[PDB]
């Protein structure tokens, strides 16, 4: 059984 | 302390939130400067919406992005429902029978009076009712409680006091009920 | 001491001891019930018409103070508190107030605020309007011939007893 | 609202500190150590049961490294205002002379996740044995984080839990004794 995780977004540049 | 440099502070968090299961989920993405929170993503809503000013730029440029979109409107079930069924084993049916103990106030304000505490600690989950009788009869005027203690390793500590006028031959009791156990934990004080 | 609310928010009722030292306290309502107080360094609450909406605030226990906060305000959450701290007895009568507007007013119409107020209170209450006439009302307020110049911002103050509180509700004027 | 679980990451400047972690309900599953690249389970046995692949961790902590100079300059570099913490010394259960217990120095309400924390028995330090947390989340941005000492309760011992942050201007000692 594993974790998932969301993954980061780059900000608007 | 040392080094005042001015710092800053960014924090991401998603927050899923579950009703009766995974029956209702709810998915709350969320961006935080300093201690601001700018832009978020909730799942009832369906897009990114700013929070403030800040976070503006970021809720329209993920917007146009469908297919962002498209994953984050699919997280309910791809990243919450999957994580509570991957550890609900040891976390939503983790069960940790509390430790009950009863014992006078060394602290007493006044004498003729005293203050019985009922120390029930070690448990989990947070669930539990603390009670206390005298002689059998349920006592409710004179009873405080501290509320639930979180510990920080998966444990819990309350503590529950009554306020009496103990006379020779009474016998107190203080109750408990948790989901770790089929009948309530008692521990008597005689008076 | 009188300390004013409004529906709704938070307010605090302060308490403070001889020295800048954390000691210990409780406050109970004018019919004694306890209703939070410390014991050793925790924060014990009891049964009382506040639910679970008082607490303290613990970083300035050190400091000598020890008040009561109580959130989410409800009309009859006003009454007398008192604090008991080394042999003192703080008391502070807490009043909270509502206002609200009676969503389709139209022009030349009439508009009516009604203020919520808990017993033994006489409040003097005074709207500002956006264009800046200030009315004058107590439990009720009202204004003849709305214009759309009023639509917007009032602001209203409620006085009671040499203090006051703001409320600032939008009004929606049409034609 | 029945159960939350959340996963919680920081990436803080100029320290360069950042953090990966998933709660439930207010408590630690687990976090990754960042220099072992690594996951830590709060419990020994949630590792039995479950896994997490760290390098995830370690690819979301660059994007928001990345993040905080975006913001920092979005923000025309406001910095954070510190909060000072409220700390608590409690015991984890009633105590009993010559009877095992712990210490629990709760340190809550904080910003930023930066602290000094220090056991004192009779006023000199003690690291035997001790253990912590890492930051913990609020709902209002700030954090918690927990501190612990095993001990053997005895009737002439003073503890003292310092604690050391930007919001404070002196140490804040919170004692304890029997």
């Amino acid at each position: 059984p594993k974790y998932v995780k969301q993954n980061t977004l780059k900000l608007a540049t | 302390m040392g080094d005042t440099r001015p710092r800053f502070l960014w924090q991401l968090k998603f927050e899923c939130h579950f009703f009766n299961g995974t029956e209702r989920v709810r998915l709350l993405e969320r961006c935080i400067y300093n201690q601001e929170e700018s832009v978020r993503f909730d799942s009832d809503v369906g897009e990114y919406r700013a929070v403030t000013e800040l976070g503006r730029p970021d809720a329209e440029y993920w917007n146009s992005q469908k297919d962002l979109l498209e994953q984050r409107r699919a997280a309910v079930d791809t990243y919450c429902r999957h994580n509570y069924g991957v550890g609900e084993s040891f976390t939503v049916q983790r069960r940790v029978e509390p430790k009950v103990t009863v014992y006078p106030s060394k602290t007493q304000p006044l004498q003729h009076h005293n203050l019985l505490v009922c120390s029930v600690s070690g448990f989990y989950p947070g669930s539990i009712e603390v009670r206390w009788f005298r002689n059998g009869q349920e006592e409710k005027a004179g009873v405080v409680s501290t509320g639930l203690i979180q510990n920080g390793d998966w444990t819990f500590q309350t503590l529950v006091m009554l306020e009496t006028v103990p006379r020779s031959g009474e016998v107190y009791t203080c109750q408990v009920e948790h989901p770790s156990v089929t009948s309530p934990l008692t521990v008597e004080w005689r008076a | 001491k009188v300390v004013l609310g409004k529906k709704g928010d938070t307010v605090e009722l302060t308490c403070t001891a001889s020295q800048k030292k954390s000691i210990q306290f409780h406050w109970k309502n004018s019919n004694q019930i306890k209703i939070l107080g410390n014991y050793g360094s925790f924060l014990w609450k009891g049964p009382s018409k506040l639910n679970d909406r008082a607490d303290s605030r613990r970083r300035l226990w050190r400091q000598g103070n020890f008040p009561l906060i109580i959130k989410n305000l409800k009309i009859e959450d006003s009454d007398t508190y008192i604090c008991e701290v080394e042999d003192q007895k703080e008391e502070v009568q807490l009043l909270v107030f509502g206002l609200t507007a009676n969503t389709h007013l139209l022009q030349g119409q009439s508009l009516t605020l009604t203020l919520e107020s808990p017993p033994g209170s006489s409040p003097s209450v005074q709207c500002r309007s956006p264009r800046g006439k200030n009315i004058q009302g107590g439990k009720t307020l009202s204004v003849s011939q709305l214009e759309l110049q009023d639509s917007g911002t009032w602001t209203c103050t409620v006085l009671q007893n040499q203090k006051k509180v703001e409320f600032k509700i939008d009004i929606v004027v049409l034609a | 609202e029945e159960h939350v679980i959340i996963q919680a990451e920081f990436y803080l400047n100029p320290d360069q500190s950042g953090e990966f972690m998933f709660d439930f309900d207010g408590d630690e599953i687990f976090h990754v150590d960042m220099a072992k690249k690594e996951t830590v389970w709060r419990l020994e046995e949630f590792g039995r049961f479950a896994s997490f692949e760290a390098q995830g961790a370690l690819a979301n902590i660059a994007v928001d490294k990345a993040n905080l100079e975006i913001m920092t300059k979005r923000s025309n570099y406001t910095p954070i205002t510190n909060v000072p913490p409220e700390v608590t010394v409690l015991t984890n259960s009633p105590v009993e002379l010559r009877e095992p217990n712990v210490l629990i120095c709760f340190i809550d309400k904080f910003t930023p996740p930066v602290v000094n924390v220090t056991w004192l028995r009779n006023g000199k330090p003690v690291t035997t044995g001790v253990s912590e947390t890492v930051f913990l989340p609020r709902e209002d941005h700030l954090f918690r984080k927990f501190h612990y000492l095993p001990f053997l309760p005895s009737t002439e011992d003073v503890y003292d839990c310092r604690v050391e942050h930007w919001g404070l201007d002196e140490p804040l000692l919170k004692q304890w004794e029997f």
